[PDB]
């Protein structure tokens, strides 16, 4: 079906030194890969797309995130754990803004496709992990994190999980985690039930509009409203 | 707020990359104002933030920016003046670093470079555009007068010194320039003039600068100054990078340069400095928007 | 005659008007439009005649030439001019007044001094690194100087512009290239070119009432091509499509505009009057300015 395509013209296209080719090549990866069956894109191209994953140019990195969800698809939930995990971690801790913002995404759309009991169990526990990295940037990343997964975590696992942690970042010491402590609650909140929301996020945000930063008091002001509390 | 509604409508507009109306431009510059005044000479900032230097109206590489370090209010940002002047959009470029410190005044700090002016900006574009772009002088007006309420420099965590140009023969102290009144069109000469045109140098001493306005200043005076106010760092721009950043002075100084490939000539990379929650500093290079 | 060393005049915005006023402008611009109507309607392969001057002054440039093949780039780290460029610059300061005395002969050997400031003006900012237009004027300033000495004569008006002035910009571009020179004072998309502004000026006057080439022609890159040869405005678009990235539109918007403008006539015209207005009205150019006895400060009489 396939073991006649020139694989070593599109290898060759993968590691090339001009970036254009690098993004036409990976366009390609979509299709090729399916057509090229589980067994001979893990054997032949998967190397290839792990280099890629961290190269140079972050236009590159991001084609990859995008791509990341199909190939997760094509090669099942059981490998995806043992080689393409980290991958997918070390992104949310990138340099580069754009990267961070789409490994995100990323997150979604993987928890789309495998099921949000697997999200607990292997992708939950890393995201807040950085709750406690010493950058203000990465800390910021676990909120956006648990407002885009959240959603598909459905309430239970929200509530358990992802709630006590923005509950705790509420007394971060740099006030745009602060005031994004406020938005997350903002976002998560029509998920949990009102009793959860009366005891536990109700206070918080009171005391939020108490805070010294005028935009930590705006937004916490802003949630409430919204909230109708 | 009424006026928070329209506020974030235009960032939206303006991160479209389109202009806001005279009529709209008036009001913003007003308020601005009233922020501004309240703002020291040197202007206390606090880490963590992202300082940045030249952009020269070159908003999708402004845009490119933003995608590199986060966006507003999300990231603290600093910026040490040139935003004008040179490029197709210097009038999108200002509208939107001013929308978003009457937004967030708390989350930005803009500086005054010395293209911030009436006089300049009648030589290098910024006028040129603005009657371009509006059928008259009116926005020129409204920009050039709110350039004079922008702070000359600022302070962060009490430590390092940022600000457009460099160091001033008449200028010892931090206290010498808080007495001054920068709410003025940029002199010819003095210590205003000085610290938004001054250049760092390879030779020892000061020098009158080749600039024709300001002057050059060695290592020496460098680590005299810095030692002298308490200071690590002086964080300073006005000058083309090749590799967007720009050691000197055995680190006492640095040159942040973020317009990428200036000129559509120079093929040069654009920087950013992050500050850590802990003062510590880090660099992101960039090209430009493809 | 009575020679000084020219120095400058203009420290203030106010000293504006007294520039306008002056004696050096006046000169200055009549040179420019003499030179300018000199070559009207001419190709750069015109049968002209050369004088031992101008060949003298050829070899002057092409000595330049050679101390930049003498003087490769260093594999220093640099903010961005690489450093060679003022071990270069410092050559034509020790030796400036002896190359311009193998052109200017010895009776008139008091005037070597004043004359050779304005060509140790004309290479760009040893400190900065730069090359502006400002430099450029210089070496107009330069070249009317030996006219007004006699040096130059009114014969010399074509080999002027064709054989000096036009190998002079070869030499610039290679030492933008080489060490990796900024522009000084660019107005980017507001600008003619970032680096030169004469040659535009002289070379849309070639093309006035041109048979076929208008102005149209010179953002079509074959017609650039198979002409530049012989005209000194399309040598110009040929640098910048070697130089500059993107569209055409985009890098060179004022030149864009201009190829819509319907002849060549109204370009030279136009040309002239921004010329004025963008480079000898602008402070920051003329600033640095040099007058002595042959361009002087003084009302023009
Ligand atoms: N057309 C010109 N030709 C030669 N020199 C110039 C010209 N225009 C200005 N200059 C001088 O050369 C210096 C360098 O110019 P630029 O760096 O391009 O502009 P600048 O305003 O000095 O720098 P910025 O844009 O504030 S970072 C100026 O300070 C002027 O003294
Ligand atoms: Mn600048
Ligand atoms: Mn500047």
């Amino acid at each position: 079906s396939m073991s006649l395509y020139p694989i070593a013209v599109l290898i060759d296209e993968l590691r090339n030194e001009d970036v254009q080719l690098r993004l036409n090549s990976i366009k390609k990866l979509s299709t090729i890969a399916l057509a090229l069956g589980v067994e001979r894109t893990r054997s032949e191209l998967l190397p290839f797309i792990v280099e890629l994953a961290e190269d140079a140019k972050w236009r590159v990195r991001l084609a990859i995130i995008e791509y990341m969800p199909l190939l997760a698809g094509q090669l099942g939930v059981e490998y995806f754990d043992e080689k393409l995990n980290s991958l997918c971690m070390a992104w949310l801790v990138d340099h580069v803004y754009a990267i961070r913002e789409a490994a995100t995404s990323n997150l979604k759309k993987l928890v789309e496709k495998f099921g949000k009991e697997w999200a607990h169990a292997t992708i939950i526990p890393k995201v807040l992990a950085m709750s406690g990295d010493p950058n203000y940037l990465h800390r910021m990343t676990t909120l956006f994190c648990i407002n885009v997964l959240s959603e598909v975590c459905g309430q239970d696992i929200t509530t358990k999980h992802m709630l006590p942690t923005v509950l705790r970042m509420a007394g971060d010491p740099v006030a745009n985690v602060r005031f994004n402590v406020a938005k997350s609650l903002q976002k998560i909140g029509p998920i949990l039930d009102n009793s959860t929301l009366q005891s536990e996020v109700k206070p918080i945000l009171e005391k939020l509009t108490q805070d010294q930063d005028v935009d930590v008091k705006y937004f916490a002001q802003e949630a409430l409203t919204v909230l109708s509390l | 707020k009424v006026f928070t509604k329209e506020l974030d409508q235009w960032i939206e507009q303006l991160n479209e990359c389109k202009q806001l109306s005279e009529s709209q431009v008036k009001s913003l510059c007003e308020k601005a104002k009233e922020i501004l005044t309240k703002e020291s000479n040197v202007q206390e900032v606090r880490c963590p933030v992202t300082v940045c230097g030249d952009v020269h109206g070159q908003f999708h590489d402004l845009m490119e920016l933003f995608r590199i370090g986060g966006k507003s209010p999300d990231t603290n940002y600093l910026f040490m003046g040139d935003y004008v002047d040179r490029g197709y959009y210097s009038v999108e470029t200002v509208t939107l670093l001013v929308a978003l410190k009457v937004r967030y005044r708390e989350r930005i700090t803009i500086l005054r470079g010395n293209h911030e002016s009436r006089q300049i900006t009648q030589v290098y574009g910024f006028y040129d555009e603005c009657l371009r772009k509006y059928g008259n002088a009116n926005v020129w007006k409204y920009f050039t007068d709110l350039f004079d309420y922008l702070p000359l420099t600022a302070l962060v965590d009490g430590q390092i010194f940022c600000l457009h140009g460099g160091l001033s023969p008449s200028i010892d102290t931090l206290d010498h320039i808080r007495a001054l009144d920068r709410l003025q069109e940029v002199p010819h000469e003095g210590p205003m003039c000085d610290l938004l045109w001054s250049d760092p140098d390879d030779r020892g001493g000061w020098g009158i600068s080749p600039r024709g306005a300001g002057y050059t200043f060695g290592q020496d005076i460098s680590e005299t100054f810095n030692h002298a106010n308490g200071l690590t760092l002086v964080s300073r721009a006005h000058q083309l990078v090749m590799e967007g950043y720009n050691w000197c002075h055995d680190r006492n100084v640095v040159t942040i340069f973020s317009a990428p490939n200036y000129c559509y000539r120079c093929g040069n990379q654009a920087a950013i400095m992050e500050l850590d929650d802990t003062l510590k500093y880090s660099f992101l290079q960039f090209d430009p928007a493809p | 005659q009575n020679f000084i060393i020219p120095k400058k005049e203009i420290h203030t915005v106010p000293d504006m008007g007294k520039w306008k006023r002056s004696q050096a402008y006046a000169d200055y611009i009549g040179f420019i439009l003499t030179l300018n109507e000199g070559v009207k309607g001419k190709k750069l392969t015109f049968e002209y005649r050369v004088s031992e001057a101008i060949e003298k002054l050829v070899a002057l440039l092409n000595t330049l030439d050679r101390w930049i093949d003498e003087t490769p780039p260093v594999d220093q780290p640099s903010r961005f001019g690489n450093k060679a460029y003022r071990t270069w610059y410092a050559k034509l300061d020790e030796e400036a007044e002896n190359l311009v005395a193998t052109v200017v002969p010895t009776h008139l050997a008091a005037a070597v001094p004043e004359v050779a400031v304005y060509l140790k003006e004309s290479v760009g900012n040893s400190t900065r690194i730069d090359y502006g237009t400002g430099h450029e004027a210089a070496f107009a300033a330069f070249l009317c100087c030996l006219c007004k000495i006699g040096v130059l004569r009114v014969d010399d008006q074509i080999a002027i512009v064709f054989k000096v002035f036009n190998r002079y910009l070869e030499v610039m571009r290679k030492l933008q290239k080489t060490y990796r020179m900024e522009p000084a004072g660019s107005q980017g998309v507001w600008g003619l070119d970032d680096f030169q502004f004469l040659p535009f000026i002289w070379g849309s006057s070639q093309l006035i009432d041109h048979p076929y080439l208008e102005p149209r022609h010179f953002v079509d890159e074959k017609a650039v091509n198979e002409n530049h040869k012989d005209y000194m405005f399309l040598e110009c678009i040929l640098f910048i499509t070697e130089m500059k990235t993107g569209p055409f539109a985009e890098h060179s918007n004022q030149l864009w505009n201009i190829s819509a403008v319907p002849s060549w006539s109204k370009v030279n015209q136009g040309l002239i009057r921004m010329y004025k207005a963008e480079c000898l009205e602008k402070f920051p150019v003329i600033q640095h300015f040099k007058f002595g006895s042959l361009l002087p400060i003084h009302p023009v009489t």
